[PDB]
């Protein structure tokens, strides 16, 4: 019952409510029309909706992951096997409840993740994730001892936007280019990376470069980080150095030209392995090594 | 072509039992075809299927006993449950399924013969048998014992019916050696033959007579053959001739 | 049991973690010993084809046969000496050649089954169901696992792939065959093989018999086809709760090379391959046969020739030792796919609690 329109409505909004959250809410609303009890009508419709979303998707898996999570939750729901109405009611409730949970998660983050800041340590935030920014803000509020650093990111000018946002706060800001990151080995103290998806074990999807950063960190023996809230748990694993669903072509040796037509093509998306990251940042207590995989195992049983 | 529902109506009810044949698992549960109520797919979610390694099995061929929860009688949507079915009537359900299968098997000769749609044939069969009596296998059995159900309907194909009847519907051998020495012989042989006949009796060459005795209820065979042998023995000794039984 | 020891060859100063030699030629055999087991042992003594997976299946089959042959005695009960017999068999197997983790698991399962069924039950009725259950187990924990592996491969592997493998990993061979003939895609499959075993060669032959384009390789170089090679699966035998692999021959070398050049390696396995025992070097437990695979001057296995080679004790001190099973590393095989579909070998015992 319409998802393309919803997609159209949300792309550069975020800020207040997370992009994925809105999608989740929409999914919940869709569910709460055709009845979750009648599984014959419902699950097929859900599948169709997912397919539609995929069709509408260019360069993302996050939405797909969210919908899978939702499905899993729904599956879990009916395990009371008694009165069938209460479960339905609960299902109906869990949509805006999810949104509410986000605030709580943020609050939790503002209490557990504020222990990390030490004497003279330079912080560099990679990509675009709201949670990381919130954490940074909360650290600033606490006034431990830090430095907030930005990047020259290249999707649709994200890095610049981030820099501008930082400027609002007031904290002194200097920039790092995608190429000029190589000089950073010990001076910027700890390497932080924001997430737009967390897979099985160490697998994280963001923007136009993470793997290289991870490699650099490994070389330097630097502390590498994955920072997020709570809505991104995926069952995924790649085979090569990098493997993902792609709309932007990998190594597209552009056709013979003289007056310019199409050129901006390459690895737009980036993955990270298990070995490179030292710490995982989620509101779910204090979990790090391979807890997400365990969670997945608990959930799927497949 | 194999189609058509087992009962009178297309779509199942609430609380009724059905047997399913599994095709594919995971992601949803089992959106699978039925062998008790039509070939159209019916689905179970990953919760009602199991109770007590669950993902290890349930692929192709294996059958599951399930109760119907939700039926959408508009376009075609069926919902099932495995957990609710208790192991008190499970055997009965199985028996019912078997009976249904047998009935289905019975309705194949007709399909083979006159090269016409199977569903119509099924309908024509189900009107006397499946409607008034209850279950069909028992009705069939009754008919084969004492014709009582075939009276209600006129047959478009009587030959096919006859064939079906035939389908629905043990030879023991004996050796006798003759080697006479007395005056008369051929007549004596004939007499002997007449004492061992009653079905199928055939001649091979010269010294051996082969007769096949049909058994009524498996064990029967010695209760006539031995008597015949005795009779034969009685026959040949009087004049001046010898015969041997191995 | 019969006769043991009385064999040539020294204890060796270098590498002696496990005992090195046995029963090959039969003389004065016991009355109660089933000949199938003996035959199997004879085969294994000089085997080319099997490795890890099919061996276990064979063992299972043998066990089933034995069960079929055996009935409940008048004096002794069904659970009276069966366990002892099993133990004896295990000992015999050990004497012949060291075994796998899968086999151990199977044995454990059998023991559990034995424990389960009470001796007071009707005997005929008992094994009728027991055999069925065994069959079901076989279907599930092997064939179904294989199917699952295949399906995992299907979703993951790109539109037609160049594939590199080593050894006699039967499951992988089957997968390759499926890719070739059933789903129909391009199969530039490269197989490597060593001197002592002709497993790779055999695999290549089999592929040819099915109609597959194969690239044959040896020890001297591997990189000659790499420097092009895009996606690689390794040879498998047994997994540990470290995240490491206990596998055959120079697979470790291959893995290292892969790590060095472009792309890591991945291995798919059965859900009942995993152990709870652990080790971390090629000195821990060594699997050994007789130093005779390289005595015959290349080519075929049964030849019998006159030449120069054959100096184990003849000349002034000479030792010709080798190894079969070596340690495969951890940081490089990132992939592990089982009956639980998806996961990493970094999650070394995540499925051991669930089972």
């Amino acid at each position: 019952f319409n998802i393309t329109e919803t997609y159209l409505r949300f792309l550069e909004e975020d800020t207040e409510m997370t992009m994925p959250i809105a999608a989740i809410e929409a999914l919940v609303t869709l569910l709460r029309i055709k009845t979750p009890e009648t599984a014959a009508e419902m699950i097929n419709t859900i599948k169709s909706s997912t397919e539609e979303l995929i069709k509408s998707i260019p360069n993302s898996v996050s939405l797909r992951a969210g919908c899978d999570i939702f499905m899993r939750f729904v599956l879990r729901n009916l395990h009371l096997y008694g009165d069938w109405e209460n479960c339905k009611q609960h299902l109906i409730e869990n949509g805006q409840l999810f949104v509410s949970r986000a605030k709580k998660s943020r609050n939790k983050i503002a209490e557990i993740g504020v222990d990390f800041i030490a004497d003279d340590d330079i912080i560099l935030v990679h990509g675009y994730s709201r949670a990381v920014f919130s954490l940074l803000n909360h650290a600033a509020n606490k006034f431990i001892r830090f430095r907030c650093v930005v990047t020259e990111s290249r999707p649709s000018k994200q890095g610049n936007q981030l820099y501008t946002l930082l400027e609002q706060k007031g904290i002194p800001v200097t920039l790092i280019v995608d190429s000029a990151v190589g000089a950073v080995i010990d001076k910027v103290d700890k390497v932080f990376v924001g997430a737009e998806g967390v897979a099985e074990s160490g697998g994280i999807i963001n923007l136009v470069g993470t793997y290289s950063v991870g490699v650099l960190a490994h070389n330097a023996r630097k502390p590498f980080y994955v920072v997020t809230e709570s809505h991104k748990f995926v069952r995924m694993f790649p085979l090569s150095s990098d493997d993902l669903p792609m709309a932007g072509p990998p190594l597209d040796f552009t056709r013979r030209t003289d007056d310019l037509e199409d050129a901006l093509r390459g690895p737009t998306i980036d993955y990270t392995a298990q070995e490179y990251i030292t710490a995982l940042i989620t509101d779910l207590g204090v979990l790090t090594p391979s807890a997400v995989s365990e969670e997945l195992i608990k959930m799927w049983y497949d | 072509t194999s189609h058509c529902r087992f009962y009178e109506n297309k779509y199942p009810e609430i609380d009724d039992i059905v047997m399913v044949n599994v095709q594919q698992i995971a992601e949803m549960g089992a959106y699978v075809k039925l062998l008790e109520y039509d070939n159209i797919e019916g689905m179970i979610l990953l919760s009602e299927l199991s109770r007590r390694s669950i993902q290890k099995l349930i692929r192709v061929g294996k059958n599951d006993v399930a109760v119907v929860l939700r039926v959408d009688k508009e376009k075609g949507y069926i919902d099932l449950s495995k957990r609710r079915v208790s192991s008190e009537d499970i055997i009965k359900c199985e028996e019912k399924y078997q009976k249904s299968k047998t009935v289905h098997s019975i309705l194949r000769y007709c399909a083979e013969k006159f090269q016409i749609p199977l569903e119509e044939l099924y309908k024509t069969i189900a009107w006397p048998l499946s409607r008034k009596f209850g279950h069909a296998y028992e009705a069939f059995k009754l008919s084969i014992i004492d014709e009582t159900v075939w009276e209600g309907i006129e047959p478009p194909s009587k030959d096919v019916l006859d064939e079906l009847k035939n389908y629905i519907s043990v030879k023991i051998r004996a050796d006798v050696e003759v080697s006479c020495f007395s005056y008369e012989g051929i007549d004596a042989i004939k007499d002997a033959l007449k004492s061992a006949e009653d079905v199928k009796v055939k001649l091979v060459a010269a010294p051996l007579y082969v007769l096949t005795t049909q058994a009524l209820d498996k064990q029967k065979g010695i209760e006539q053959l031995e008597s015949a042998i005795e009779k034969i023995t009685e026959v040949i000794t009087k004049y001046g001739g010898v015969c041997n039984i191995t | 049991p019969g006769i043991s020891s009385v064999i040539p060859t020294v204890l060796e100063q270098s590498f002696d973690n496990s005992s090195l030699i046995s029963v090959k030629e039969l003389l004065l055999n016991k009355d109660l010993i089933h000949p199938s087991i003996l035959l199997l042992t004879s085969h294994l003594a000089h085997y080319k084809i099997v490795g890890s997976i099919p061996r276990c299946i064979a063992m299972l089959e043998v066990f089933q046969i034995v069960i079929k042959d055996y009935q409940t005695p008048k004096g002794t009960t069904l659970s009276r000496n069966l366990t002892s017999y099993l133990s004896h068999q295990i000992d015999l197997l050990k004497k012949a050649r060291p075994l796998s983790v899968t086999m151990g698991n199977a044995i454990r399962w059998l023991k559990q089954e034995i424990s389960l069924i009470d001796p007071s039950t009707p005997d005929k009725a008992a094994k009728k169901d027991l055999c069925e259950k065994i069959g079901q187990f076989a279907k599930e924990k092997i064939e179904l696992a294989d199917q699952l592996i295949i399906d995992n491969a299907s979703t993951q592997i790109e539109e037609s792939t160049t594939i590199v493998t080593y050894g006699s990993s039967k499951v992988l061979t089957e997968l390759l065959l499926h890719n070739a003939i059933s789903l129909k895609k391009n199969i530039k499959v490269i197989v490597v093989d060593s001197r002592p075993l002709f497993e790779g060669r055999k695999m290549a032959e089999t592929l040819r018999n099915a109609g597959v384009n194969v690239m044959y390789a040896l020890i001297t170089s591997l990189d000659t086809i790499f420097n092009d090679v895009d996606y690689v699966f390794l040879g498998a035998h047994s997994i540990l709760s470290n995240g490491f692999l206990y596998s055959r021959a120079g697979t470790a070398m291959l893995a290292m090379s892969a790590k060095r050049r472009n792309i890591p390696v991945l291995v798919c396995c059965e859900s009942l391959k995993f152990s709870q025992r652990v080790q971390l070097d090629s000195v821990t437990f060594n699997e050994l046969a007789d130093p005779n695979d390289l005595v015959n001057i290349d080519y075929e296995n049964p030849v019998e020739r006159r030449g120069n080679k054959g100096a184990l004790l003849n000349q002034f001190i000479k030792e010709r030792k080798f190894e079969k099973k070596k340690l495969a590393m951890e940081n490089k095989p990132k992939g592990n796919k089982i009956g639980g579909k998806k996961g990493s070998e970094g999650e070394s015992k995540d499925a051991s609690n669930e089972e």
